[PDB]
Parts: C-alpha cells; sequence; structure tokens
C-alpha cells in the first residue's frame, strides 16, 4: 500500500515485496512503474508523446492535490530530501520500520528480502571478511552489478559463494573465457535453450575470467535486466534476484564503466582462527604452529621457489593433516614441501619442520608393498579401498615406493596433482599405480596439442551425399553425351568448393522441372531440389574432461609445462559433482595453475645402483 | 609529399636533360593516355574519389557502356562466364558486346575469379581453363578499380595503372561554383583556402589521428552555409579532440578567416514543440523512449553540434573517449525528439548479414500490435471490453491463444486503421501449423527509428563500407527475390549515429571521410555537476524532458539563485527567465516577493512597442518562429551585435532604464531631510530643490512609456542621469554644483531635456564628480550580476551583456 511512499527511498527491498504481490492506483503507477523497462497500457499519459497531450494532461492528488502531468516537479525534489535524508546504520531499521503493513525479511551486512530459501552457509568468519561483507552488503542490497578486484587467494569466489548461501540463491559460475561461443550465453541452432539465457530466464550467477567482444553480448544486460534474444526475438524480463556478480583483480573491461567496482581485502593470520573454526578437532594451535611452519617454509625460501605458499595452501596443509588426524605427522609437513629439486632442500624443509615439531626423526626421513586384496591398497601409512579389480611390471625400487606413497597420500585426499621430471615415466607411474590400485581409466590427455577447447568442450556432410544424389538424378534425368559438361561441373565443383554447386543443384533442378515410373522420378527431382534449397540456405561436442568427470576416469593432463592459457581447466579444477575423480596431471620440468594443484617432484628413480637389478630382472 | 612535384621538375629536368572540371580534365587526360595501349586500366589513386572519374568520361566516350561489375567476395567465376545450361552475364556480355568494364574492388575477390581476371586480360580473344576453354567485341576495354589497399604481382602488372591525382585549389572553387548561390564568394574562397591550409598545416606538426581535412568537408561547409562565419567553424573544429589543438586551430582560423573564435555560448530553450541550442533547432514532435539522464548542460556545447547534424540528414558520429558520455548525448538528444533509439553493438566481429522460427514472427506480432494499440489509444483515447485483456495479453510454439487475439482483432474506422495490419498480419498467422522456411538496420531503415552503432570502433572495415555504401538514400539488399534490388528510401527520420572510443582503433579513413566527426570531453560545470550527481542534492536545473516542469524548475532555481540594490537585480531577473517562464512566474505568485509587483507593471509595460523593435530587429536578421528565449536572444546575434547593430543589447538597457524609471518615480511619488523640507513646502520656506527633483523625475517617468522612446547606447547616457538623480536623493549648500551636473547631464530630442532646463531654470531662479563614484559602482555591480546570470544561463564566464558592459568600464 502506501510504503511505496518510501518506494525508491530505501534500495529495491519495497520493490521486491511489491514483486510478491501489488497493484496499481493512480499516483502509485505514477511513481513506481518508471523503471528502465516495460509497457505501460494503464496510464501511457506519462510516455505517449511530450506535447499537451502529456504537457497538460492530469495527475490525481499529487500531495493529495490534482495538478496536471508537471507534479514531478512536485515530487523530483520531494523525493529528492527523503534521499538526503537517508545518509543519515539504523537505515535498515527504517525500512523494517517500514514494512509495518512480515515476510522473509532476511538481515546480513544490511539487509535482504529473497523469500526463497536458506541454504548450507559453510564458509562463516568475523574478520576482514566481515569488513568485506560489509563492502558488499550495500550494492547487493541496491542490485547494480558488482566485482571485486582484491589480490589473489582470498576466496572472493567463495566470499561470493557464501554471500549467496547467505542468500535463497545458487551461484551459477559461468568462468567465460576468450574462446566462449554465444552457446552457454543464449544457445544456437542451425532454438537451444542456453545456459546464461536460463539463469535469466529461472533468475543470482557469477562469472569468472571476464578479463582476459562477447562482453557486449552480455551488456545487453548490464544496461539493464534483459537480453538481446535474435532468434526467438524476445528481451527477457529478468524479474527476481539476477544480480549478476562478476570477479576478475584488474580494471579494462566495458564493466569498468558499467558495474560498480569494489575492493575486497583479507588479513591472512586470522585463518588461525578460520581453520579452527573449519576443522573442530585441531583447536590446538598445533595448527597455528603449522602456519608458523608455513612462514619458516617461506623464510627458507626466502634454491629457487618455483611456488609460494598460500592460504589456500596452509588450508591443503590443514586437510592433509586432518586426513591424519583420524589415527606423528611429521611426514605430513615433510609431504607439503616435497615440491623442492634439491633433496638438500628437502632435508633443510625438515630441518625447519624438526624445529617446528619435536625431536630428529629422520628414520622418517627415509622409510612396504601393498595388502591387496579387497581394499586393495595399502601402500606407506595410506590406503585405498580400490574398486572393480582388473590386475604388468609391477612394484618398483624404493624410489618407485615413494612415488607411489605419494600418490597415494594425494589419491585419498581429493586434490590435485603433477610431477615434474625427465623420464617421460611419471605417467607410467601414474598408469601402474592407477592400475595396481584398481584402474578407473587412464584418461591421458596430451594437452600440448590441441590447445584450450578440445580438453573442455566443444562441414561437408551433407555435400558429398547431395553429390551422389545430383548425379544419380542427372543419370536419370539427362543423358551421358549430353550433359556431359554438365556433369563435368558437377564433379569439379564438388571436389570442396562447396558452394557454387548450389548453382549447378539448382539450375539443373530447373531443367528438371523442365522436363515435366514418371512421377515417382519427379517426386525424385523434386525432393533432391528441396533438400538442396535446404543446403543452400545451410550453406550460407563432447569434452574430454567433461566425459571423465561424468564418468570416473583418471584425467591424466600430460605435459602441462608446454600449453597455452587453458585456465578454464584450472576453473573446472576449481568447481570442486563427481564420486572419485583422479585430476592426476603430469608435468615436465604457470603462476595460479601451478601454485593451485599439490604438486609432488620425481626424483628420477633409476638410481640406486643396485635397483637397476630389479627393474632389469623385472624386464629380463 | 607535394615537393616530388618538384621533383617531377627534376625527372622532368632529366627529361629535357634527355631533349567536367580543369584537375579531372588531366586526369580524364591521363586516362585517355593510357586507352592507347591494349591492357587493363588500373586506377592508382588515394582514396575518398571512387571510379566516378571513370564514370562520368564514358558519356564523353562515343557511346562507351558502364559495365561496373562490383566484383566482390561471393563471386565465383560460373558468375563471370555463365553459359553452363543444360541441354535437353554481364561479364560475359562485356567479352561478347564491347564496353567499358569497370571492375569494382578486385583486392576483395576470390584467387581463381583473379585467375580468371588474369586469364581474360588477354589482348587476343581469351582460351580459359577454369571453367571452359575460351570466351572470345574486339574493343572491350575492362577498366579496374584499383582499391584501397593485395592484389597479386601478376595481376597487378600485367594491367596498366593509372594514377588518379587530387583536386587543384582553383578548381576547387570550381567545383564549389556549384554551390555559390547563397555564398559570399570570397567567403567561399576563404573557406576553401581555410581547409587547404589547414590540412596543409596540420600534416607537418604534432596536432591524435590521421586528420583528414577532405574536399567533402569543404563542400558539406559550404552547402551548411546556405541554410542560414561561426556555425561552419563549430562543426569543422568541435572535432579537435585536444584543447591545444583546438586552441592552435582558432589561431589558424585568425590567421586566414581574421576573427577572434570566441565559442558563441549555447543555451538550452526547450519548449514544446521546439527544443532549441544556439544556432540549431529540432523538430520536437509520438514519444517512445522515456528516458532517464538528465540535460546535462556542461554537454550543452557539443549537444547542439550533433542535433545540427541531426538536421543536416548527415552521418552522425559521437566519437571521441570512454565513460566521458555519449551515448546519453544521443540518448537525450533523440529522446526529447522522441526518435526511437535503437543500438546494435558492432564490435563483436559482426558480419555484413548481421546489419542487412513460428515463434519469434508470433512475438514480433504481439509486440507490434502492442506500438499500434498504443499509438492508437494515444489519439482516439476512447478503448477499453476485453480489448485491453487483449492488450494484456500482448504483452504476455504453443501460440494457440494468438489466434485468440485475432478473435479480438475480429470484434469503426480507427478500429479498421489498427486493423489494416493487426487483421492481415494475424490471417497470415492462421498458418502457425505450416511449413517453415527459417534485417538489423534495414528495420529502422524501412521503419522510422533512430539506429546507433554503439561502441562501433572495431567490428570490420567491410562491414563498415556496406554500410558507408548506403551512407550516400537507396540501400540494395540481397535478402529480395531473383533480380531486382528492392532499394528502401524511407530514410525519413532514420540516421546512423555511430558512437566510439579512442580505446580501441579509430574508424577507417572512409567512415571518417564520409561523417561529420564530433568528438566529446569532460567540463563538470557548475549547476552541471550539481544536477548530473543530484541524487543526493534537493534538485537538478532542467530536471525533465517536458517544458511545464522545467519551466517551475528554473524559475525555481533563479528566483533563488539571487543571492541602491535591487534596481540591476530585478531587471536581469527579469531579463534572464523566458517570456512564458515570465508568466509562469507571475503564475506562480524579499526581493522576490517585490518582483510581483514588477511582474504586474511587466505586462503592463514590459515591452510594449519595445518587443515591436524585437520583432521587427529581430525579423530582419533570420529569427525563430516563436518567443522562447531573450538573454540567450541577447547573446545569440553574437556576431550581430558585434556588427555595432546593438539591436538587442539596447532594448536589454531599456529594460534597466524602465525599472530604474520605476523605482525613481515611486520615490518620487514618495516625494509627493532638507528634500523632505522642499518637498513639504509644495504645501524652511521658499523651496527650490522639490521641483528641480520632481520636474526631472516626471522627465524620468516620460522617458520610460512614446515611438522615439523607443527609439532612443544613448539609453546609457540617460540612466547616468538616472543613476544622478539617485545620487542627488542620497545627496540632498551644495544645489548649486549639484545642478551644474543635471545641467552637464543635460548637456550630454526635445521633451527630455526640455523638463531638465524647465526645472533647471527656475532652481537658478532660485539662485565633486561623485556621480562617476556611484555610476562605476553601478556598471561594476551589474557586471558582476550579469556573470552570475550568465551563469544559469549557460556556464562560461562571458556574455554580450558582458563584453557590452565591459567596453562601457572602458569609460
Ligand atoms: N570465511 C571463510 N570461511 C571458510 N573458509 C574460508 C573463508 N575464507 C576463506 N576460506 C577458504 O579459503 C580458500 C580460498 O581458496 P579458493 O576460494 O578455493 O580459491 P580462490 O581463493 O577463490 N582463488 P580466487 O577466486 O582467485 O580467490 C577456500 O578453500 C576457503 O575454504
Ligand atoms: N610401479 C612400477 N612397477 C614396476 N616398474 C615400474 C614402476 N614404475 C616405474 N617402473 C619402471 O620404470 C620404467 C619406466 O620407463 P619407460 O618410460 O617405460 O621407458 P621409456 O624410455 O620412457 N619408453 P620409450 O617411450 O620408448 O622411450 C620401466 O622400466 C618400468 O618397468
Ligand atoms: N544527462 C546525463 N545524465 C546522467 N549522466 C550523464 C549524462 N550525460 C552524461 N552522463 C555521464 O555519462 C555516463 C553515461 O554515458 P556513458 O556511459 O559514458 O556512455 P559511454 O560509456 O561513454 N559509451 P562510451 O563512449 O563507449 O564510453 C553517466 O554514467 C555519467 O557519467
Amino acid at each position: 500500500d502506501v510504503l511505496i511512499e518510501w518506494v525508491a527511498i530505501y534500495p529495491q527491498i519495497y520493490d521486491i515485496l511489491e514483486h510478491i504481490n501489488y497493484v496499481p492506483s493512480n499516483t502509485l503507477q505514477r511513481l513506481r512503474l518508471h523503471q528502465p523497462w516495460s509497457k505501460i497500457d494503464y496510464d501511457v499519459w506519462f510516455l505517449y508523446a511530450s506535447d499537451e497531450i502529456r504537457e497538460t494532461c492530469k495527475v490525481k492528488y499529487y500531495g493529495e492535490t490534482k495538478t496536471y502531468g508537471e507534479v514531478f516537479v512536485l515530487e523530483n525534489e520531494r523525493i529528492s530530501q527523503l534521499h538526503r535524508l537517508f545518509v543519515s546504520e539504523r537505515a535498515e531499521h527504517l525500512k523494517n520500520l517500514l514494512f509495518d503493513a512480515l515476510p522473509l525479511v532476511e538481515l546480513g551486512g544490511n539487509v535482504f528480502f529473497n523469500s526463497h530459501v536458506p541454504l548450507p552457509c559453510s564458509l562463516v568468519l568475523t574478520k576482514s571478511t566481515q569488513e568485506n561483507l560489509n563492502r558488499i552488503t550495500p550494492y547487493l542490497v541496491q542490485k547494480r552489478p558488482i566485482l571485486l578486484a582484491g589480490p589473489e587467494g582470498i576466496g572472493k569466489k567463495f566470499l561470493i559463494t557464501q554471500i549467496a548461501a547467505k542468500l535463497g540463491q545458487q551461484i551459477i559460475r559461468i568462468h567465460l573465457s576468450d574462446s566462449t561461443d554465444p552457446k552457454m550465453l543464449i544457445g544456437t541452432y542451425t532454438w537451444q535453450p542456453g545456459v546464461l539465457t536460463q539463469a535469466v530466464i529461472t533468475g543470482w550467477i557469477l562469472f569468472t575470467n571476464i578479463e582476459h567482444e562477447v562482453l557486449s553480448v552480455l551488456l545487453p544486460l548490464l544496461e539493464k535486466r534483459q537480453l538481446v534474444i535474435p532468434s526467438r526475438g524476445e528481451t527477457i524480463y529478468a524479474k527476481g534476484s539476477f544480480q549478476m556478480f562478476a570477479t576478475s583483480s584488474m580494471k579494462t573491461k566495458i564493466l569498468g564503466q558499467r558495474l560498480w567496482q569494489i575492493l575486497d581485502l583479507t588479513y591472512q593470520p586470522d585463518e588461525c582462527v578460520e581453520v579452527v573454526s573449519t576443522l573442530y578437532p585441531v583447536l590446538s594451535i598445533i595448527c597455528p604452529t603449522l602456519y608458523s611452519v608455513y612462514k619458516d617454509i617461506f623464510d627458507l625460501f626466502s634454491s629457487k621457489i618455483y611456488r609460494r605458499l598460500c592460504l589456500r595452501d596452509f588450508y591443503k596443509f590443514i586437510k592433509r593433516v586432518a586426513f591424519l588426524y583420524h589415527k606423528v605427522f611429521k611426514e605430513a609437513i615433510d609431504m607439503f614441501g616435497a615440491f623442492i629439486p634439491s633433496r638438500d632442500g628437502f632435508d633443510l624443509v625438515v630441518r625447519n619442520v624438526a624445529i617446528e615439531l619435536n625431536i630428529p626423526p629422520e628414520k622418517a626421513l627415509q622409510l612396504p608393498v601393498f595388502q591387496n586384496l579387497e581394499h586393495n591398497i595399502n601402500i606407506g601409512r595410506c590406503s585405498l579401498k580400490k574398486l572393480s579389480t582388473i590386475r604388468n611390471s609391477y612394484a618398483f625400487t624404493s624410489s618407485s615406493l615413494g612415488l607411489l606413497e605419494q600418490l597415494a597420500a594425494g589419491v585419498q585426499t581429493n586434490e590435485p596433482l603433477l610431477l615434474v621430471g625427465e623420464t617421460g615415466t611419471g605417467k607410467t607411474t601414474t598408469i601402474q599405480l592407477l592400475a595396481g590400485l584398481l584402474g578407473q581409466k587412464v584418461t591421458v590427455i596430451n594437452m600440448s596439442q590441441q590447445t584450450e577447447s578440445s580438453d573442455m568442450l566443444g562441414s561437408t556432410l551433407g555435400l558429398p551425399l547431395h553429390e551422389r544424389f545430383i548425379d544419380i538424378f542427372e543419370q536419370t534425368f539427362s543423358s551421358k553425351k549430353n550433359a556431359k559438361f554438365i556433369s563435368m561441373a558437377s564433379t569439379s565443383a564438388r571436389r570442396f568448393r562447396w558452394k557454387t554447386c548450389l548453382k549447378i543443384w539448382k539450375e539443373a533442378c530447373k531443367l528438371s522441372k523442365t522436363v515435366l515410373n514418371q512421377v515417382e522420378l519427379r517426386n525424385q527431382w523434386a525432393k533432391f531440389e528441396k533438400e538442396v534449397e535446404d543446403f543452400e540456405k545451410v550453406l550460407t561436442v563432447e569434452g574430454a574432461l567433461v566425459k571423465a568427470v561424468r564418468s570416473g576416469h583418471w584425467v591424466l593432463l600430460d605435459e602441462i609445462n608446454l600449453a597455452s592459457l587453458e585456465t578454464l581447466e584450472p576453473i573446472g579444477q576449481l568447481l570442486s559433482p563427481h564420486k572419485n575423480f583422479r585430476l592426476f596431471g603430469c608435468m615436465n620440468p604457470e603462476p595460479s595453475f601451478r601454485s593451485r594443484f599439490t604438486e609432488i617432484y620425481v626424483h628420477s628413480p633409476d638410481q640406486n645402483l643396485d635397483d637397476l637389478l630389479s627393474i632389469i630382472q623385472k624386464y629380463i | 609529399l607535394a615537393s616530388l612535384h618538384a621533383e617531377r621538375q627534376r625527372c622532368f629536368a632529366k627529361l629535357n636533360e634527355l631533349a567536367h572540371t580543369d584537375t579531372t580534365l588531366m586526369n580524364a587526360s591521363k586516362v585517355l593516355r593510357a586507352l592507347q595501349v591494349l591492357k587493363p586500366i588500373l586506377l592508382e589513386g588515394s582514396p575518398g574519389v571512387g571510379k566516378t572519374s571513370l564514370i562520368t568520361a564514358l558519356a564523353r566516350e562515343t557511346g562507351h557502356q558502364l559495365v561496373r561489375i562490383n566484383l566482390s567476395d561471393q563471386t565465383d567465376l560460373m558468375d563471370l562466364f555463365g553459359s553452363d545450361v543444360p541441354v535437353e552475364a554481364p561479364f560475359l556480355a562485356a567479352m561478347r558486346n564491347g564496353h567499358w568494364v569497370l571492375l569494382d574492388e578486385l583486392n576483395l575477390a576470390s584467387q581463381s575469379v583473379l585467375e580468371g581476371l588474369n586469364a581474360c586480360l588477354d589482348h587476343r580473344n581469351e582460351a580459359y581453363i577454369p571453367e571452359l576453354d575460351k570466351v572470345f567485341h574486339p574493343n572491350f576495354r575492362v577498366f579496374a578499380a584499383q582499391n584501397p589497399q593485395g592484389l597479386p604481382r601478376s595481376f597487378i602488372n600485367r594491367f596498366s595503372v593509372v594514377y588518379v591525382e587530387a583536386l587543384k585549389e582553383k578548381d576547387m572553387i570550381e567545383i564549389a561554383a556549384c554551390n555559390y548561390h547563397q555564398v559570399n564568394e570570397d567567403w567561399r574562397l576563404k573557406i576553401i583556402k581555410f581547409m587547404f591550409r589547414l590540412q596543409d598545416n596540420i600534416e607537418k606538426d604534432i596536432s591524435g589521428s590521421p586528420w583528414e581535412f577532405n574536399l567533402r568537408d569543404t563542400l558539406r561547409w559550404l552547402q551548411l552555409l546556405n541554410d542560414a562565419a561561426d556555425y561552419l567553424e563549430v562543426m569543422v573544429l568541435h572535432r579537435m579532440r585536444t584543447v591545444e589543438d583546438r586552441v592552435r586551430t582558432c589561431e589558424l582560423f585568425k590567421e586566414v578567416f581574421d576573427i577572434d573564435y570566441e565559442p558563441r555560448t549555447i543555451g538550452f530553450s526547450l519548449s514544446s514543440q521546439c527544443f532549441k541550442v544556439g544556432h540549431s533547432l529540432l523538430v520536437r514532435d509520438q514519444k517512445t523512449l522515456l528516458d532517464s539522464q538528465n540535460i546535462l548542460q556542461s554537454q550543452l556545447p557539443v549537444l547542439e553540434s550533433v542535433i545540427t547534424c541531426i538536421n543536416k540528414k548527415w552521418p552522425c558520429i559521437l566519437v571521441g573517449d570512454t565513460a566521458t558520455g555519449k551515448t546519453c548525448i544521443l540518448r537525450l538528444l533523440a529522446a526529447i525528439a522522441g526518435a526511437k533509439i535503437k543500438e546494435m553493438a558492432v564490435n563483436s566481429d559482426t558480419d555484413t548479414m548481421d546489419l542487412i522460427d513460428i515463434s519469434r514472427k508470433a512475438s514480433e506480432l504481439f509486440t507490434d500490435l502492442s506500438q499500434q494499440l498504443l499509438n492508437i489509444v494515444i489519439k482516439y483515447r476512447n478503448f477499453d471490453i476485453f480489448r485491453e485483456t487483449s492488450l494484456y495479453t500482448l504483452t504476455t510454439s504453443q501460440a494457440f491463444t494468438l489466434l485468440q487475439k485475432v478473435v479480438d482483432q475480429l470484434d469503426e474506422t480507427l478500429v479498421h486503421s489498427l486493423g489494416d495490419i493487426h487483421e492481415k498480419a494475424r490471417k497470415l498467422l492462421a498458418e502457425f501449423s505450416a511449413s517453415p522456411a527459417g534485417g538489423y538496420l534495414l528495420k529502422a531503415v524501412e521503419e522510422g527509428h533512430w539506429f546507433v552503432l554503439d561502441n562501433a570502433n572495431l567490428c570490420s572495415p567491410a562491414v563498415l563500407d556496406r554500410l558507408n555504401s548506403l551512407l550516400e538514400l537507396i540501400v540494395n539488399e540481397k535478402t529480395t527475390e531473383d533480380g531486382h534490388p528492392k532499394t528502401i528510401k524511407p530514410h525519413p527520420n532514420f540516421r546512423l549515429f555511430l558512437t566510439v572510443n579512442p580505446v580501441y582503433g579509430e574508424l577507417s579513413r572512409a567512415m571518417r571521410n564520409r561523417g561529420v566527426e564530433i568528438f566529446l570531453l569532460k567540463e563538470a560545470l557548475t549547476e552541471i555537476d550539481k544536477k548530473q550527481m543530484s541524487l543526493l542534492e534537493p534538485a537538478p536545473i532542467s530536471s525533465a524532458v517536458d517544458t511545464l516542469a522545467s519551466n517551475i524548475s528554473y524559475i525555481k532555481y533563479v528566483f533563488e539563485t539571487m543571492g541602491n540594490y535591487m534596481y540591476i537585480a530585478h531587471a536581469i531577473i527579469l531579463a534572464l527567465f523566458s517570456p512564458r517562464q515570465l508568466k509562469l512566474l507571475r503564475k506562480v505568485l524579499t526581493l522576490k516577493n517585490l518582483v510581483q509587483k514588477i511582474y504586474c507593471a511587466d505586462y503592463f509595460n514590459h515591452m510594449d512597442l519595445k518587443a515591436s523593435r524585437f520583432m521587427d530587429i529581430y525579423e530582419y536578421p533570420v529569427q525563430l518562429r516563436e518567443v522562447v528565449g531573450l538573454i540567450q536572444t541577447i547573446n545569440d546575434f553574437q556576431s550581430v551585435i558585434l556588427t555595432s547593430h546593438l539591436e538587442l543589447p539596447e532594448t536589454y538597457a531599456s529594460g534597466l532604464l524602465f525599472v530604474s524609471a520605476h523605482e525613481i518615480l515611486d520615490l518620487t511619488e514618495e516625494v509627493n531631510t532638507y528634500l523632505l523640507k522642499s518637498a513639504s513646502a509644495v504645501y524652511g520656506s521658499t523651496p527650490s530643490l522639490w521641483n528641480l527633483l520632481n520636474q526631472f523625475s516626471k522627465f524620468l517617468i516620460e522617458i520610460a512609456s512614446s515611438n522615439i522612446v523607443y527609439k532612443l547606447d544613448v539609453i546609457r547616457h540617460f540612466l547616468k542621469l538616472v543613476v544622478l538623480w539617485k545620487n542627488i536623493y542620497v545627496w540632498t549648500s551644495r544645489f548649486y554644483c549639484y545642478t551644474k551636473m543635471l545641467g552637464e547631464w543635460m548637456f550630454t530630442k526635445l521633451l527630455e531635456s526640455f523638463l531638465p532646463k524647465d526645472s533647471l531654470e527656475k532652481f537658478s531662479e532660485l539662485q565633486t564628480v561623485e556621480s562617476l563614484r556611484h555610476y562605476l559602482e553601478s556598471l561594476y555591480k551589474e557586471s558582476q550580476i550579469l556573470e552570475i546570470a550568465e551563469s544559469l544561463n549557460s556556464g562560461k564566464v562571458n556574455s554580450v551583456m558582458r563584453r557590452l558592459v565591459s567596453t562601457e568600464i572602458s569609460n
């Protein structure tokens, strides 16, 4: 009712309460209906014209007094005094006071009312994240398109994810890329459902890797909540909660004008409480002692630091320590510096760790085959309940035992893993330990040639068919010596120059029409002609990782150290539905892909001066 | 450079050591020299021309037909030899009948059609390999449009290349002679020499862009002149983006045209039937957009320069720099005009086919039904009945409910005019259970909307080339049937408005050379920044796109922007507000309260026959249709009142004379301590001052209300006495000297000093220069008030009022 009095005073909370249930009136439909796109048809006095029609129509009861039309000037200061008064917090208290005629009034940093549902609501904090949620309550109430450009690894995608969890909203997170077609934008033909069009249809939404022309294909949504559906021919009223939040840490796009940018910031040592929040039985500051161990690892790095210890890295260390803590854990952080190409540097990491830990167990520093029956893996303080057992050369040297135990520890944790070396046999160890555990399927995508789309996602076919059928019908209708060069130019133009042959179809169709056992061939020439016309109007897949993640193979992405910016694969890693995948990639010696995969270097498993006797035995 | 011309002489030196238009005739003489040897003739010329230099010469050539073979991408060799018919042609006819075969755009060919043209170029009858063995008229010389460079070094070394040069300057005057009807001919030679030396000086220094400055712009300025030297400078140097280069261009304009390019201040007159700014009106007639961006008064210096470009049917190019506000310029322009803005973001590597399945037509039908019902209910507001339910359905395949729509189209003459489109499209929509077969600008080029090719810096050269084919209208599509082009000539209200930015690459030199380039920048003036960012503050200045609101808005502003005083105040205030605003201020009835007395006295006598001088004075010069702006009219003839006529300025001072006169006269009716003694002694004894005041004030009110009073710069001298009578009624012993001063301002027509002669001779029958003090005080304080009002006029600190009172302050 009259609370549209304060309609645009606060943000569209009142407009959302109207979108629950509201109707018009004279001054009401004068007021609220002025939005950026509609069609009025109730009082189109306002939009019909600005001549004495609109310059002289009427306005009913403007301050409950009936001026004429230009009581906009009565109102476009009256609302502006309210817009000044709302600069003086308890603004949401005034909005909840103003709702005095009990819906799903969500609080938050400021307020919301998205009457959909609650959610699981995992990622909580009371930290610099609380100031970030303070900095993003405002525009998310105001429903402009937002962004976020803090430094890397603040969990900004997780920030938006848990923010949507505070809402009743499901953040479909399209990682748009520099090879994107308009398909997941809208679809295609030659009429598809579309993905971005689906979220616009159903109603928040999140995009990533926006920084690296199809931005303009979304700029129609950013100017107003509607899209350019070119084929179906209808802009979509996006009448829900379609807040198209994005993420990138730069500023170079049109959203730099269009979207209300915002700057997140994270005090990293509050991670100490966070994992304390996250892992309940890690309430000891042995956790924070491991954070200090990460600091000491940074101080040892600062032979060549090709890695950067991060809060993601410390969270993964908390993950592997949590995998431990069901059952000391010197071996755990000993794995957490295994990406160290000098074994002396590994020893120095071990000394730093033992400084953070208790007394020197170098016994553990150079420490098994299997217990391989039904949960058929037990290699090295780590087991694997293998599935549907199938199985060449097996159980090699102590270095092979170490790499297999490391890959076991990775596989139990559902993390990413690589192995840089020089042999081309870390893949052999990978497929070996795959089958020796079970063997899911070694989807060994050599990702160095098919550059970026063919891993991720995804035409003279009818031309030879119609060349055959037109050769047959010109054999039926015309004659050998008669249409001879016409046949020869139906031939020479058919050898993959497949658009001038439309003329050789059409003119032969014309003479076949002029040729009018008989009517069957008549319909044959006619249907051939109509099909040729459909082709001559037409003349003017399944990704391997997707098949894996739906299937259950092992994604052995080899040779990532010679690839391109195929960082959509890192986005698909950052997605983690699944049961048990295996993204055991294989490098061969990237500042953020190679900083997001828990790597384990190889140590050239051939060198123990009698271990080659083992492989020599298995070979000979 | 042109020194090669000199070096040509040097070349001619080595030659001598070895020993229709004018320039167009030299180029045609070159082509005549070229035809003397049997080969293809290539036009190796700089861009902008086109093959007109050979499109015309055929008419002066022995009946030689013009085979304009527009060789393009989709062009097979079978589309150039043909004849392949199942037994039971322009290039071909040109091989058959002898003709001039103009091969347009050889560089855009498929490189076997290139091989076919390589085959055909023999002197002897051709023996083609690629389709047939050979296709033998024996004079069929084929001319070659060597396009903007690509061509193969064998195809481009078997032909013969002719160097098409540019236009000579006296020859450019000859080309201007088709425009010199409404042109001062020496001013025409000045504009031509100005563009020539402008390009010749701009191509030698820092100023960034290619800076084309071509003869099409010269003819554009010449044909701009014929619809009345300021507007030429405005829309031929608003398109220099860096302000230092604008200063240098103004200096070159002074070097050539010999004037001072002081910027003519523009102003937003926004009445009902017309909204206008600064030597540019707009047919503000039915309004589609219903926008949400405001007037942006600081953009008023360039919002005019496209509005003129919106009226001259030139190619609108809101070029320039990012986030400065460019979509809002065209948005506001065609928002107030109502020209149905519709935009296409041509930077997505879009294609030429992108500019030029049952449910799609069903939705378009629902939308157009809603549009026609809207325009119906605009005029004859009588309809309701499920017709309103038909409208609600219209804004709502399984489209069987659309058949219900036709039932509503089933159940008068206005209904007949709606159902003309509606029942026809719905009877076609009865076929919504049948067989299917499933443009952008061709919608707007056939409708009346205004098209906005937004962000259109980087799409393609050739897409804008097929656009520039329609830039100069008839459009040749290819979605037509068999053999007919069917160009749509509905261009009336169809304007190509192209945004750009400088971030990507600039628009190509062809579309730069065939458009009206208009930069934009950032200023943020005072009321401008007040109104743009007004979401905190209480008020904009021009707070609508409807004039009855904008009137009360600006009248609430400048009657609140007001902060021997109130004379020049009340005068300038009732001098800057509009006459419609004057009626409105009277309708809306400290100093503003007393202004209602000035309103009653102005509607009595503001401009009784002063408006007759203004009408007749205004009438001789080109003038608007109505009475919307006044001080902007005073500012608007800024070259004319720089002609020393002062037709508009003298009216401005006459207003001050009338208001000051009313002040002096009410003071004198109050006259009806020593002056108090004399005025009492109308009824100390023997007065001499009271008559000396009352007769001169009668002379004042005589000078207020009468034909020669309209015919009265001398009004400033009378106002000197007005300040003098003020200063004596303040300066009311010294009667002798004060009378001698009044006698001087009389010594500065009969009656208006005759009354001073009577009162002075009476006071002399009874019987320092500080009048300059409060005089120059009044001059300075009115100069201050002039600036404070010229703020709310435009927002730059200068005016014809200001320059006038400044030259008065020289005295
Ligand atoms: N308030 C929080 N509550 C719980 N976990 C948090 C919180 N803040 C951060 N984290 C964790 O911090 C990690 C951030 O890494 P992650 O989001 O996986 O990659 P990323 O940081 O988003 N890459 P980027 O999107 O560029 O920041 C996540 O694993 C979160 O669990
Ligand atoms: N888990 C394991 N069990 C048994 N043998 C293993 C295991 N892991 C590695 N090996 C051995 O490690 C070696 C891997 O070498 P391999 O990569 O096959 O040679 P290669 O030179 O790369 N083949 P090629 O491509 O022709 O050059 C083989 O001798 C394997 O038997
Ligand atoms: N009348 C106006 N009302 C409000 N804002 C305006 C107005 N005129 C200009 N602006 C400013 O200009 C913006 C809108 O135009 P704008 O978004 O800059 O088009 P654009 O982004 O410049 N297109 P481009 O040239 O590619 O940058 C607003 O956000 C303001 O910064």
